[PDB]
């Protein structure tokens, strides 16, 4: 494409130079106390996913898109994580989000546990639980908040409330009779028990908070939206009954309430808008399910008000479901979601006393290359055939998934069929049924007080021991001794 | 530091009106609530009302309700009650005292020297009266007339002396407190227990609740030596 | 397999502790003037491949290798570098080589000029030529070396002392009638008649140094190994001719020379020691051939003499053409390699006064990751089967490449052949006859002085400047101003 | 900044020695090499060698070779030359120069102020024209040859009556730095062009090019611009 502008070596001289003077006026350290702390968290969000994010915003607004920034690309300080586990060399959630959210790494499979317990078993979990950066802060008179797009329950938001020896007991409907006989409690009353305080909660999940077989108000005549509690609670009616009698509980379940309220006469908030998942960004509806940036705005709202600050959870969680199911159009708008989420929030809060990271669980198999033209579409076809059996291939291909298909002996002719469409898989080199992870090092932006704090490439439990350094919360108490 | 002053002893006479006063120093006056206690002489501690030192928001309590008005002054931090209508059963000691934190309001951290004046969710607490040696293990239960959760706070208080706050939550220790002393207990029951006991631990103790309005205090243990 | 000290969360928080603390010491800024620069440049590294030679190098000494560090992690710094061009989306070696090396973006398939020539045209070049580090190094009387286990005249060594249109242009026997006719000179030729002072000079590339049909000296009946130029111009015999006659020049070609020198007694130096590329690390000599690491610590030794310090550029550009082919095995010893190169360098030298750069220009497909468990070998298969097929799969797979077999209609069975081979090349989704290159962001490893200004996601040309100012050379002298 | 002081006048007589001393301040002494350069009465410059203040190795003319003694000290900063069996014809102006850093020793960058000596297969270089004149405001070129292809090791310098010699273009390309813009060198191999586009009143002086290639290091025969 090569635009005129781009034809003088001053241009890229001018911008190297502004570059440089820009990055020596920021050696003025910034040694504040972190007031406030947000943590935006992307699963499965890689360095291929944030590249090709960034080149699909650029093109959403007719640019060729790789000079674009995300919001993002505008901290100042960018670190590397290792994101193996002590049990497993290619990581998972649970295991993941225990090492980068309670400080110490963990086995697969287990949520808030060390790594001396064994998955599905319960006489092991005794004794070797271990309490998240959550409980920290609010112990320390903070607000604290959790915003999901995924299930409330699910490994990622669960590692900071629950300490379970398996991921997979969402509710006593999932858990075996010998669990149940030996006395673990699943995720959902954990979550309405072990924290009593939690002023905002937002997510999906609303069928494992009431009894079984009761109707949704939402979907009438859906068999799988109905409840799955055995015990016969109502757990939205317990966590109403938790808090003092003389503030607000609200428990709004659509975007028309969520509008309608305002922050300055709400104490506590629990939203659930989806019987599980939320949907798409792409098959979300307007009407009656709110966006990310519009939960996050009202969440900090609402947590704004603390003299004391607050610490705010975001995951974009449907980046990891995306990316498993195949289709690549799907996880890089749910990233682009998740960047203006970024945005919004960044613009309510002031960076002078609120430390701001930007992290990722894992990375997956995603791939796109191929010698692509300047300003070619993302999704488009690469140049050249293929010199070995003449048929044209995509730009962005998987390691192994879904997407593997041989018509009779050879590949598929990609020229037969709309690549373009929103729920295309690309091709595989193996046949599988869900795309796996992948073991590459994961990025980690940041901005605020004692934001470099995070320089080198180093493990992903340390991530949670300079924040907490920063506030003045925790363990460690020597940032703002005298 | 922070630390809370207030006026002189008043006498009065029937149908006059009282006003005391409480001025704060060693924070930011806005950003923390005043309550205001009252205690009889011989019986146990009483609540009046609370005032928001952001926003001007007042509560009184039903009993005195038509005769306590409170007001706040940020200009010179000053929190000023006005009790009008005195009777014959209204000679008691008042003390100002301060909440917590953010959602802590149910919770005195910070109390007056108290002012002597001359003229629901019951709480129930037991033993009525203990008595133990020094270095023996002491335990005292508080049962409430309705589930209130996790909100509790326990009290003590030397004689001629303001009460001074231990545990809050029911499972908390307050800062400065030793880890002598422990709490536990949820929904109907609630213990705390002294492992140990020291000749300086003699006081006497009550529980609070910070459920609903009004705050209702415990009747009192007498731990004697 | 989640070893016993690994089971106590107090081990991962004293690890954490202690990183903290040295971040804590680590921000105390180095502020000196960089007497000595130092380029470690390995071409097509990304972000999976430096975490495969991680693990490979751990488990090369029996390891898990997870936890292992190379010698590049101990850099404090770590940043991000975009690496498009100005033509095409997806990089290539001479324009990236542009950028990095002179500061200014270029076209796709162009050496040195800016962005205002058109591929494989001699009269675009005139006046559009742009100058690298090397001359600015050169002309504030500091000595010059270059280092490379490919051909002296390839890309990436070549963007930085030629200004030619196409990269294809080796010798004067490769370029067409019509660009000899214009009077436009080809690599070979430039090499020699552009900086008549270069110190060090080591790679292969002998072929092209020699007159049409002359015999090799390692290889004798070798009709692949002989002359190419067309000229009969003897470019060795040239190159001892633009020497003082009181200096000392060499011309070793072999390993037995090589450690038989003096440094205290050579002032320059070229070596050719084979006649194409250099042999891969595992199909390398004993005798006849030297290592990277010898060949690093006797240039090191040799520019080391002067008093006012040295540029050294190394390039470990065999992981390019091993990643190329297939080869994982191939390319992850190449970067462990390199990685020695790196210790013995930074062993030599001292951190002072020192900047040392390790960067990559690009990255590949290449990607790992199967659930695999700890301590699995990184050539291994993954523990479960495919769930539509039934039949293994490796941890290691391409985008696209020369591994895509399908016997028959259906995929390899991978457990009837031998997997552990060092010729083995992994299966792929889109048959081609090499393995492209990729879109994603790559890592910037920095230490020395001033080596905090690389700390966030820029573009390439900005590595230069960063530089140019350490030195206190080039256009802007800012560094040393009172 | 870096200066070079010798000492005086030596009235001298056949076959007693002569030791001339030149004291440099304002550089660290080791890092560079001292160059000692003779100059007869109306008649061009003469080289007569080297010595180095890292190491002490030496170089000498084979002309006066078996006459020439060159000391360093690095102590006290110092190089001494030693000159025995002096002649009738030893008469001249002795100059001590360094060089200009580690691989350019051949350009002597800075001068002395001259000691002035009173007794009772080389490269040649040739330089035309001799005696060209010229106005204020014109433009000048002089041509430099050498008998040998001598790559791009040249050097320019400026002398006007009774001062040292300046160095003005190293390398046959490269103008030192603090000299105007205005002179320009161009040319390898054999023949070579220094050119001034705009003559200045201040710029009347005799010009010399001098070659790096081989020992001994030879001068220019000397054209003398006058106005
Ligand atoms: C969003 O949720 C609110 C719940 O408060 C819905 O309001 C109810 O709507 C039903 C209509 O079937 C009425 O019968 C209720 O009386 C309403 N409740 C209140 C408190 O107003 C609202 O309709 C929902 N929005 C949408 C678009 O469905
Ligand atoms: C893949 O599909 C394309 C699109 O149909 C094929 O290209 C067609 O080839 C037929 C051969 O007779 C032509 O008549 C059509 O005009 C072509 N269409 C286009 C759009 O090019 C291509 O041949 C297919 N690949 C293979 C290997 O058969
Ligand atoms: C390395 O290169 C040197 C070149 O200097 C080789 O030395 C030559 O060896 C041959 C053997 O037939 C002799 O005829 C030459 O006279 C040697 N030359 C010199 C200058 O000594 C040396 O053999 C090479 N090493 C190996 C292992 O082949
Ligand atoms: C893929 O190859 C493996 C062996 O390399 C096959 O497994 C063997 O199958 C034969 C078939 O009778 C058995 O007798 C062996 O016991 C199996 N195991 C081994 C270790 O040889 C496997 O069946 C092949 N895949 C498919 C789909 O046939
Ligand atoms: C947990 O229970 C199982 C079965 O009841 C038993 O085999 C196991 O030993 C128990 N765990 C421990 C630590 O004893
Ligand atoms: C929903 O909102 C999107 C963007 O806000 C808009 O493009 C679309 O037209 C709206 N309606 C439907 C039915 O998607
Ligand atoms: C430059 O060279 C091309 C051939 O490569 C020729 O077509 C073109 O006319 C030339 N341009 C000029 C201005 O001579
Ligand atoms: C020499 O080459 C052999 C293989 O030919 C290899 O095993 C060995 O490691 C190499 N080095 C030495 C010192 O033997
Ligand atoms: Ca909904
Ligand atoms: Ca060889
Ligand atoms: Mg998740
Ligand atoms: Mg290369
Ligand atoms: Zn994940
Ligand atoms: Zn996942
Ligand atoms: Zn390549």
């Amino acid at each position: 494409l090569v635009p005129e502008k781009e034809k003088d070596p001053k241009y890229w001289r001018d911008q190297a130079q502004e570059t440089l003077k820009y990055a020596l006026e920021l050696q003025k350290l910034n040694t504040n106390v972190a007031k406030n702390v947000i943590m935006f968290l992307g699963d499965g969000m890689g360095v291929s996913t944030v590249t090709a994010a960034r080149i699909l915003k650029g093109q959403l607004h007719h640019n060729p898109g790789e000079e674009t920034r995300l919001e993002m690309d505008k901290f100042p300080f960018v670190a590397l994580s290792k994101t193996y586990n002590t049990n497993a060399q290619v990581p998972d959630s649970a295991g993941t989000a225990t090492a980068y959210l309670c400080g110490v790494k963990a086995n697969e499979g287990t949520v808030g546990v060390s790594a001396a317990t064994e998955r599905s078993r319960c006489n092991t979990t005794q004794g070797n639980e271990v309490t998240s950066i959550l409980r920290w802060a609010k112990d320390a008179g903070k607000s604290v908040g959790i915003v999901t797009t995924t299930r409330v329950n699910h490994a990622t938001p669960s590692a900071a409330y629950a300490h379970s020896a398996d991921r997979d007991w969402y509710s006593d409907n999932e858990m075996p009779p010998e669990a149940l006989s030996q006395g673990c409690k699943d995720i959902a009353y954990q979550l309405m028990h072990n924290i009593r305080d939690i002023d905002v909660i937002m997510g999906g999940g609303r069928k494992y908070m009431y009894p079984k077989n009761k109707t949704d108000v939402e979907y009438e005549s859906d068999e799988k939206a109905r409840g799955t509690r055995l015990d016969g609670l109502d757990l939205v009616d317990t966590w109403k009954s938790f808090k003092p009698r003389y503030k607000h509980s609200h428990f709004i379940w659509n975007r028309t309430e969520l509008l309608t309220l305002d922050p300055h006469n709400v104490d506590y908030l629990l939203g659930l808008f989806e019987p599980g998942d939320m949907q798409y960004e792409l098959n979300r509806n307007n009407v009656t399910d709110p966006s990310l940036s519009e939960m996050v705005v009202v969440a900090i709202q609402i947590l704004r008000k603390n003299p004391k600050g607050f610490f705010l959870l975001v995951e974009g969680g449907r980046i990891d479901h995306g990316h498993h199911e195949g289709k690549a159009k799907q996880a890089l708008h749910e990233a682009v979601e998740m960047d203006r989420a970024i945005g919004q929030a960044g613009s309510l809060t002031s960076s002078e006393d609120t430390l701001t990271v930007v992290t990722a669980d894992h990375s997956h198999v995603f791939t796109f290359g191929g010698y692509t033209p300047r300003g070619n579409s993302i999704f488009g076809l690469a140049p050249m055939l293929s010199d070995t059996d003449k048929k044209p291939f995509t730009a962005i291909l998987y390691g192994n998934g879904p997407g593997y298909k041989v018509v009779g002996g050879e590949r598929e002719n990609v020229s037969m069929v709309d690549y373009a469409h929103n729920n295309y898989q690309a091709q595989s080199a193996v046949p599988l049924r869900h795309e796996t992870h992948g073991g590459e090092d994961v990025a980690v932006f940041s901005k605020g007080p004692m934001a470099h704090l995070l320089h080198g490439v180093h493990e992903q439990n340390y991530v949670p021991h300079v924040m907490a350094y920063a506030a003045c919360i925790g363990a460690n108490l020597g940032h703002c001794a005298p | 530091q922070v630390q809370l002053v207030q006026s002189g002893a008043e006498v009065k006479k029937p149908g006059a009106s009282v006003k005391v006063s409480c001025k704060a120093s060693g924070y930011t006056f806005t950003s923390y609530g005043i309550s205001w206690v009252r205690q009889a002489p011989g019986q146990g501690l009483e609540w009046m009302g609370w005032i928001s030192a952001y926003n001007g928001n007042t509560n009184y309590a039903q009993k005195l309700q038509g005769r306590v008005t409170m007001t706040t002054d940020t200009s010179t931090s000053t929190a000023y009650m006005e009790l009008r209508s005195l009777r014959s059963d209204d000679t008691a000691v008042y003390y100002c005292a301060r909440d917590k934190g953010w959602n802590s309001e149910g919770s005195l951290e910070y109390w007056g020297q108290g002012t002597l004046v001359t003229v629901d969710i019951v709480m129930t607490q037991s033993p009525s009266s203990v008595s133990a040696s020094v270095g023996d293990r002491v335990t005292i239960t508080c049962r409430a007339s309705q589930g209130i959760s996790n909100w509790l706070g326990w009290y003590q208080q030397k004689p001629g002396k303001a009460p001074k706050l231990l545990i809050y939550g029911a499972s908390s220790l307050q800062s400065g407190v030793p880890s002598r002393f422990s709490g536990s207990g949820s929904g109907t029951d609630f213990t705390l227990t002294i492992s140990s006991l020291q000749p300086e631990d003699f006081a006497t103790y009550f529980c609070q609740q910070a459920y609903s309005l009004p705050l209702t205090f415990g009747g009192g243990t007498k731990l004697e030596i």
